[PDB]
């Protein structure tokens, strides 16, 4: 038929890593880059 | 399954000059690589600790042959009557004895 | 010439109160008995004797 | 008790995600596990290519 | 095995990133906090640090008795290179010119 | 098993000590002086 699944991103992931592993980056964005995200299945397994 | 995927993408609709908490990718001075395009492609493989994909390959790759393409595609759509369009000008010539 | 047995990175944190006859040792070590006549208890006497 | 160090001069700037991916020093495969796809040339996997 | 790196300064200039603020630089005007890393204040059992900063130069690097060049290139006189070549090579004695 | 991973580390003038005792504040880079966080035996050993 037609439509689509996904996970959570950040591209300047100079919007990626400070100290968490949980629920961290969600406001879409920080300066001029592209910060993709998250909507295929599994939330919170398997810590980083 | 399939999915699709990306290199930096851009928006269009000029509607996003906002701010929340800040002193930014900016120094004592003005404009080296920060008002500028994002970076790209990288990743984060098996069990907890992320990975690069910056700057190296599409050259085994689109020096490619089936793009100059003229036999069979246009072929498969021969026979109509081409929609409202005439010259604007395309013909050519050799002087003008003037 | 040898080790600081505690923090084996250096000989001794302060070289003024750790040698055989440094100022600190001449001032507080009980063997030399410099402060014998003083009636005041010296809290660091047990660390040097 | 006793200890002993094995350093090998590591890198200024291409990568901190292998400083993020982690490991044995040695670095890319020699080892033993998955065997079979041909055996007796014990000279050319970490001694040739 | 766990394995401890200790020497570089990345000559980056790729991944600027951050977590803290303007709370911070050091005391006065201009902002260099750009120290990369030198050797190591480290702890011990029960209260006390010692330091693997380095200060005898004095582990490995330069060493000599690879004063020893007949056997490894006993993996360099029985397999084979790609030719580099023969006006490839010239500074010498004269021809009355 | 042939390897060795990197740690929950600490100690700069910008990133050395416990003041806090547990799991502290949480930066995850700034320019070019580092720290390092865990990857092995114990999500919870070292308390001072």
């Amino acid at each position: 038929f037609q439509e689509a699944y996904p996970p959570l991103c950040s591209s300047d992931a100079a919007m990626l890593r400070t100290a968490h592993a949980g629920e961290t980056g969600a406001d879409e964005v920080h300066l001029a880059q592209y910060l993709i995200r998250d909507a295929s299945p599994l939330r919170g397994c398997l810590p980083l | 399954i399939t999915f699709i995927m990306p290199m930096g993408v851009f928006q269009a609709n000029s509607m996003d000059r906002y701010t929340r908490h800040a002193g930014d990718f900016s120094t004592v001075s003005e404009q080296d690589p920060r008002q500028f395009p994002p970076q790209g492609i990288f990743f984060y493989n098996k069990d907890g600790i992320l990975t690069q994909l910056t700057l190296r390959d599409a050259m085994g790759t689109i020096c490619h042959s089936s793009l100059l393409d003229v036999e069979a595609t246009l072929v498969a759509l021969r026979q109509q009557h081409l929609d409202r369009q005439c010259y604007f000008g395309v013909y050519v010539a050799e002087g003008t004895e003037d | 010439t040898q080790s600081d047995v505690a923090y084996t990175d250096r000989a001794t944190l302060n070289p003024w109160a750790s040698q055989k006859h440094s100022y600190g040792d001449r001032l507080y070590n009980g063997t030399y008995n410099l402060t014998g006549a003083s009636p005041i208890y010296s809290p660091c006497f047990k660390f040097f004797t | 008790q006793a200890s002993v160090c094995e350093f090998v001069a590591m890198p200024v700037s291409t990568d901190l995600q292998y400083f993020r991916t982690a490991c044995n020093p040695r670095g890319r495969a020699s080892g033993m596990l998955y065997m079979g796809d041909r055996d007796a040339d014990i000279e050319a996997i970490m001694f040739d290519h | 095995t766990f394995i401890m790196p200790m020497g570089v300064f990345q000559a980056n200039s790729m991944d600027r990133y951050t977590r803290h603020a303007g709370d911070f630089s050091t005391v006065s005007e201009q902002d260099p906090r750009q120290f990369p890393p030198q050797g190591i204040f480290f702890y011990n059992k029960d209260g006390i640090l010692t330091q693997l900063t380095l200060r005898d130069a004095m582990g490995t690097i330069c060493h000599s008795s690879l004063l020893d060049v007949e056997a490894t290139l006993v993996a360099l006189r029985q397999q084979h290179l790609d030719r580099q070549c023969y006006f490839g090579v010239y500074v010498a004695e004269g021809t009355e010119d």
